[PDB]
């Protein structure tokens, strides 16, 4: 109601592709950062 | 008199595409080469 009216946020769905990724496991064993190797050649040059 | 004698200071520098040499790009080739560790990439750094 236009007493207590609240603005609602938006979420973004990004398709999932079969890509060689490269991760980096955290010392807790999450992962913190990821390369897509196919993205660049410093992608590239990270993921051989 | 002359003494001729040949002191070698180089070799070839040879750096191999390791994915490309075993699998020739090949879906299932790399799938069965990834249980083998990250042989690719240590092919490469002593390459390197």
């Amino acid at each position: 109601p236009f007493n207590d009216r609240k603005a609602w946020a938006a979420f973004y769905i990004y398709k999932l592709h079969p890509l060689t990724y490269l991760l980096n496991f955290d010392v807790e064993g999450y992962i913190t950062k990821a390369v897509d190797c196919g993205y660049d050649d410093f992608a590239q040059l990270q993921c051989s | 008199g002359v003494t001729q004698e040949f002191i070698e200071t180089t070799i070839q520098k040879i750096t191999v595409d390791c994915k490309q040499y075993v699998c020739n790009g090949f879906k299932k080739c790399e799938d069965l080469l990834k249980e083998y560790g990250q042989f690719c990439s240590k092919i490469n750094q002593a390459l390197h």
